């Protein structure tokens, strides 16, 4: 069990390519990202994140993997230090489209963290929930499960004076 | 058709019982160019890394042929006992790591008795004499790999873990306490902690006209604020159980009270 | 609909550049607008850039007078030619099959510690970037005095064309500009002018800002900005003992009353050291004098 940390600037990120996909095709359309960070010890820290290109076949999604590769060359550019560390959509609850995903996202990194954001939420809390893959057999046969892990946030200064300049949008002591 | 594989395996398994290692890992290469024309080659494949000190290796190749259905329960807690066996002496490095924590988050590894070593590594605990005496006990003649001089790689591997993990417990520590701590002589604990620290494994010093080596400083700000971050974590975490263990009643008729 | 200036129509863009109205007019764009998704996109780049200059590029589009910027991406640079445009094809390529349709708008880098202005080589770079794509402009980041004021530094630029001489009407509030910094400011100030910077954002981010609120105070609460930066502090009194220097020669014959820029300098700091410790007053009242 990882220790996972999240910047809200990953948020952000999810929160912006939901609007985008909803305003351009005219209907709210779930979205698949990727997201990259750095791992020290068994502490995950999740720094950004960038959208991903998908198929839908016949009633299951597809992941282009030529052109996450491609993604990630590009980003491995820029942030050397920067990895992998799993992906993102945007929905409810778990379900079992999310274990296929999961399953064909698995093929890339041993062990990939799923996020999950709730656009649509009535509570008073954030609707970001972190989970990891768990590996089961039942009925002798090998099944998959997400497991929830607790989530806090990063301490930046930088960020912190950023994301309070976004959310307030308006002497010297005062 | 598959009689010649199944002779060869057969050799090749009786060779590996012989302790005659090199012709069983040839006739295993010769046979894997034929092997795919068509589940023991896998299990012989894992036994011939196992026995060529390559433990990283056959552990991944355990975990993953601990996953076949068509295999029995017995053999599948078999062949993860064997995994976790290599993994647990296998080189340090960022796939052991991956590889412990693949077998913590495995519920199967709980009803093993190396189950405790592998939550003591994982988890960076002080393991103690008796559990890597017991760990020694059930351990294969070919696992022990030990240089001529002595210095086995299991006890000095396992004593950088202790030291290292006992640097996360200790602001500072004496020699006396550190040497009875790893159950060697101060001299010796001496020299370890200066290795350690020489080629960078570790933070510290060591002063040695008073006996001592230093880890971290832990300074004081800093750990006041992270003390305040810890107390204001309370409060929230207090405030979301109440309000989600019993809605209305105090929590949101004084919510709404606190508002008008 | 406050989500409506996510919307991108292909058509009306292609018809504003075809009627360029920026070619007759030179004090045309006059207001920039950016995303906040943008925005902090910019400085968390510029503060893992770390005390070096980071730069970037900047996607939008126009609107009437207003320049919005969408997104960004970060250069390599370790160029301007060969790998920089290499990048920011590939890109652009990538980008606009998975849903981001706008074009370059403008390019950012960082200023760290010296203010948000436009060099000598700004200055040429932006010529050159708005001779031949236009619309274009450059937004500089100061990521070290965002810490120490509390405030985002970021300033968008834009260079009056070779020949032009506007007559005065430059504002032109106070920057404390490092002594060897001074003489590049002085030269190029006047062949570009600033554009009034806005922030937006849509109406998912407006509520998960708010819900994140709840549980974003703690950090907030324990900043102890008195340790995060303790060398900016050190290079500014060193800047400003040599201003110090500088006016008391001036004072010893006989830019104009280089005492009071001096004054005002040493100010700014003392205000800002004088903030960060009654932060720590504050906590202290908060938190350890409840002494039961
Ligand atoms: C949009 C970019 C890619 N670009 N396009 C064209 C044009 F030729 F097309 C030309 C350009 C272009 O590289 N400009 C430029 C100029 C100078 C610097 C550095 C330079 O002085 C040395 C550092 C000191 C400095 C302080 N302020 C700018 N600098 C940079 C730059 C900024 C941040 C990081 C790395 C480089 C970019
Ligand atoms: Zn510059």
């Amino acid at each position: 069990s990882v220790s996972v940390a999240l910047h809200p600037l990953v948020i952000l990120n999810i929160s912006d390519h939901w609007i985008r996909m909803r305003s351009q095709e005219g209907r709210p359309v779930q979205v698949i990202g990727a997201l990259i960070g750095k791992q020290e010890g068994r502490n995950i820290e999740v720094m950004n994140s960038f959208e991903l290109l998908s198929h839908t076949v016949e009633e299951k999604i597809i992941i282009d993997k030529e052109y996450y590769y491609t993604k990630e060359e590009q980003f491995k550019q820029v942030f050397k230090e920067l990895e992998f560390l799993g992906w993102y959509t945007t929905g409810g609850p778990p379900d079992p489209s999310d274990i296929h995903v999961h399953k064909q996202v698995c093929e890339i990194i041993e062990s990939p963290l799923f996020l999950k954001l709730n656009p649509m939420t009535k509570h008073t809390d954030l609707p970001v929930s972190v989970f990891e893959s768990v590996i089961d057999i039942i009925n002798g046969e090998a099944t998959m499960l997400f497991a929830e892990l607790t989530y806090t946030l990063a301490t930046e200064e930088a960020e912190r004076i950023g994301v309070d300049h976004v959310a307030r949008m308006t002497s010297t002591v005062a | 058709v598959d009689y010649k594989l199944e002779t060869y395996l057969k050799i090749a398994r009786l060779y590996l019982e012989d302790d005659d290692p090199v012709q069983a890992e040839a006739y295993i290469n010769r046979a894997s160019l034929l092997q795919n024309e068509s589940i023991h080659y896998k299990v012989c494949y894992a036994r011939v890394l196992d026995y060529r000190r390559k433990f990283i290796e056959a552990a991944q190749r355990y975990n993953e042929l601990s996953y076949k259905t068509i295999v029995h329960e017995s053999e599948r807690l078999e062949a993860l006992k064997h995994a976790l066996h290599c993994t647990i002496l296998a080189s340090a490095g960022q796939q052991r790591s991956r590889m412990l924590a693949t077998l913590f988050k495995d519920e199967r590894c709980q009803q093993l008795a190396a189950y405790g070593i592998l939550e003591k590594m994982y988890l960076d605990r002080i393991i103690r004499g008796n559990q890597l005496q017991e760990f020694a006990a059930m351990l294969m003649p070919h696992q022990k790999a030990t240089t001529a001089d002595g210095s086995s790689i299991l006890d000095r591997a396992v004593i950088e873990h202790n030291l290292l993990s006992a640097s996360k417990l200790y602001n500072n520590i004496t020699f006396e306490e550190l040497g009875a701590l790893l159950e060697i002589p101060a001299a010796k604990a001496e020299k370890i902690a200066s290795q350690m620290i020489t080629e960078g494994r570790m933070n510290g010093f060591i002063d040695q006209i008073d006996g001592i080596v230093h880890f971290e400083t832990r300074e004081a700000l800093p750990t006041w604020d992270k003390q305040i971050q810890s107390l204001c974590f309370q409060v929230n975490n207090l405030l979301e159980k109440i309000s989600q263990t019993a809605p209305e009643w105090t929590a949101q008729a004084m919510e709404a009270q606190m508002a008008q | 609909s406050i989500d409506e200036i996510y919307k991108y129509d292909k058509k009306q863009q292609q018809e504003i550049l075809a009627a360029k109205p920026w070619t007759k007019d030179h004090h045309y764009f006059k207001y920039c607008k950016i995303s906040a998704l943008a925005l902090l996109k910019m400085v968390m780049h510029a503060r893992s850039g770390g005390n070096l200059e980071v730069m970037g590029l900047m996607l939008g589009k126009v609107d009437g007078e207003t320049m919005i910027i969408m997104d960004s991406f970060a250069l390599p640079v370790e160029n301007a030619q060969a790998a920089a445009y290499e990048y920011m094809a590939a890109y652009i390529e990538n980008a606009k099959q998975v849903g981001r349709l706008e074009n370059a708008i403008g390019w950012y880098h960082s200023h760290p510690g010296y203010g948000c202005w436009l060099s000598g080589i700004d200055v040429s770079t932006q010529m050159l970037n708005q001779q031949f794509q236009e619309p274009f402009v450059a937004v500089v980041i100061d990521p070290t005095r965002t810490i120490s004021a509390g405030k985002v530094n970021l300033g968008a630029f834009r260079t009056y064309p070779k020949g032009y001489k506007p007559p005065d009407e430059g504002p032109s509030e106070y920057q404390t500009i490092p002594l060897n910094k001074i003489e590049d400011f002085g030269v190029h100030c006047k062949q570009y002018y600033a554009l009034e910077v806005s922030y937006f954002k849509s109406s998912l981010d407006r509520k998960l800002l708010e819900l994140l609120w709840n549980k974003y105070w703690v950090n907030t609460l324990s900043s102890s900005s008195l340790l995060t930066n303790a060398d900016y502090t050190t290079g500014q009194v060193f800047d400003l003992s040599e201003k110090l220097e500088q006016s008391e020669a001036q004072l010893g014959r006989g830019s104009e009353d280089k005492l009071a820029k001096a004054t005002r300098d040493s100010c700014k700091t003392t205000i800002e050291a004088i903030h960060g410790l009654m932060s720590q007053v504050i906590k202290d009242k908060l938190f350890n004098q409840i002494n039961i």
